[PDB]
């Protein structure tokens, strides 16, 4: 979604997560 | 000698020019070690089986000995989506050691085919033989790290103190925290998870680490942990130029039963690669190799000399095997000396190339207090530790080479070691010490070796 060639934080991978059991 | 990926040539092989990322030495066998220090039912095992699929093991034997001691390793491909249409980390995907070097895109990423980028080994112990396997000597054991941390729990568990103390030991700068079986977890609930786990790690070696979220059970946001090996990760340095050595960890004897002549073959030897490159068709020499005795009692070693008839890699063929995976050398001795893991515990290198073969060690040990990071839960003296005892049973681990030893005397700080079979090794190495607490070997401490008794290697 954006140009994260440096590390990414918890909260974006944790929402990630949330989203993909939500969804399905 | 196996279709579909790179060609292996003897003759066009330079040991120089070999590095940890050359594409013809990864696209056969994995280059890097990454140990995972997690914990049985937290999904230790399930991570590594998700990221690396399903391995069959090319030759088992029927007993498995030293199960809860032996280092199991796990190849994993890691591949690089060369389209930049497609977002990262999906661009990143982890498979097996079978798979081609290129495979188009399975994905509607709207084309692009993926190439091969990185091939790890998973180094995975059944409780934490790790520890003293790689915490003084070194050697190159692993340059990674996994701690596993699951969801269901509130950190810290009274599981996880001592895997925070492993990783402090092992001295690795590089970890990378994996909080799996968090799918059935509230958002608040892994938020403050999260919180606990930085709180619990600040002022660490993991205080600038990832915390990835993942779910190995349905494979989420394993991508994510494929793009931190691949950036997060360093690339080790490896020395490819010196003579080659293995620590022999499996054996195996691969002839069925009724089989015919023509179809005998050699023992076949699983081990680790430490520094060097092995040929097929080079001569090798494995200590103490034989080790028998006299009429008397005496011990005497024969150095078992052989070649390498072929170099196997999980269910991969190699023409030469390099460090970072478990090799499986298979060569000319006699299947007798070699089945049934008989011939763990010994060196396999060049001829003439291999350190002296030890019967005592006189160590200059450092006696541990307490365990590392261990509950002491009521028993005030269960996690103190005695100091050394003479006719004592202690598990001397030279980096993967294990073995046992009866302390024959200690003066001040000065231990004699009369081991149960003589080892290769130099003076001046870094060893540890192991001791039965309870139901399990626990790191007591280490030392160096100061002296020794060598046995003189008998050649006919």
């Amino acid at each position: 979604w954006a140009g994260s060639e440096r590390d990414y934080t918890y909260e974006e991978l944790l929402n990630r997560v949330f989203n993909i059991m939500r969804e399905k | 000698g196996q279709p579909h990926l790179s060609r292996q040539d003897l003759t066009t092989l330079d040991v120089t020019k070999l590095t940890p990322l050359s594409h013809e030495v990864i696209s056969r066998q994995a280059t890097i070690n990454i140990g995972t220090i997690g914990h049985v039912a937290h999904g230790k095992s399930t991570v590594v089986k998700a990221i690396s699929g399903v391995h069959t093991v090319r030759f088992k034997n029927e007993l498995e000995r030293n199960i809860t001691i032996k280092l199991g390793y796990a190849n994993a491909k890691i591949y690089k989506l060369d389209d930049p249409s497609c977002p990262r980390p999906e661009c990143y995907r982890s498979c097996g050691s079978s798979t081609p070097d290129e495979f188009p895109t399975d994905i509607p990423g709207t084309k692009g085919n993926f190439k091969l980028v990185r091939h790890v080994s998973f180094v995975d112990c059944p409780g934490h033989d790790i520890l003293m396997a790689t915490m003084l000597n070194g050697a190159a054991v692993m340059d990674a790290a996994l701690l596993l941390i699951a969801g269901n729990e509130s950190c810290p568990q009274p599981q996880t103190s001592e895997h925070l103390a492993a990783i402090e030991i092992m001295k690795l700068k590089h970890i990378l925290i994996l909080q799996n079986k968090i799918d059935l977890v509230k958002e608040s609930q892994a938020k403050e998870q999260y919180e606990q786990i930085l709180a619990f790690v600040q002022g660490t070696v993991a205080e600038g680490a990832p915390i990835i979220p993942i779910s190995a059970q349905l494979k989420y946001n394993i991508e994510v942990v494929c793009e931190y090996i691949v950036k997060k990760i360093p690339v080790p340095p490896r020395d490819f130029t010196s003579e080659p050595r293995l620590i022999v960890i499996r054996s195996f004897d691969v002839n069925k039963p009724g089989c015919e002549v023509d179809d005998l073959k050699g023992g076949v030897a699983g081990g680790s690669i430490l520094k060097g490159v092995l040929k097929v068709g080079q001569e090798i020499e494995v200590r103490p190799g034989i080790v028998s005795k006299d009429s008397e009692g005496k011990l005497m070693c024969k150095p078992i000399f052989s070649k390498i008839v072929s170099l196997f890699a999980e269910h991969n063929d190699l023409q030469y095997a390099a460090p970072g995976g478990l090799i499986g050398v298979g060569t000319k001795i006699d299947p007798t000396l070699c089945r049934a893991d008989r011939m763990v515990g010994q060196v396999l290198g060049a001829v003439g190339a291999l350190p002296e073969i030890f019967t005592e060690l006189e160590i200059s040990y450092f006696l541990l207090r307490r365990l590392l990071g261990v509950r002491t839960e009521g028993d005030k003296k269960a996690a103190k530790v005695q100091k050394l005892s003479k006719n004592e049973v202690l598990m001397v681990n030279i980096g993967s080479l294990s073995t046992g030893g009866r302390v024959s005397a200690v003066k001040a700080d000065l231990g004699k070691i009369v081991l149960t079979n003589p080892v290769c090794t130099e003076v001046g190495e870094k060893i540890a010490l192991s001791r039965r607490v309870e139901k399990h070997w626990r790191l007591i401490g280490w030392g160096q070796i100061r002296r020794g008794v060598t046995i003189k290697p008998t050649v006919d």
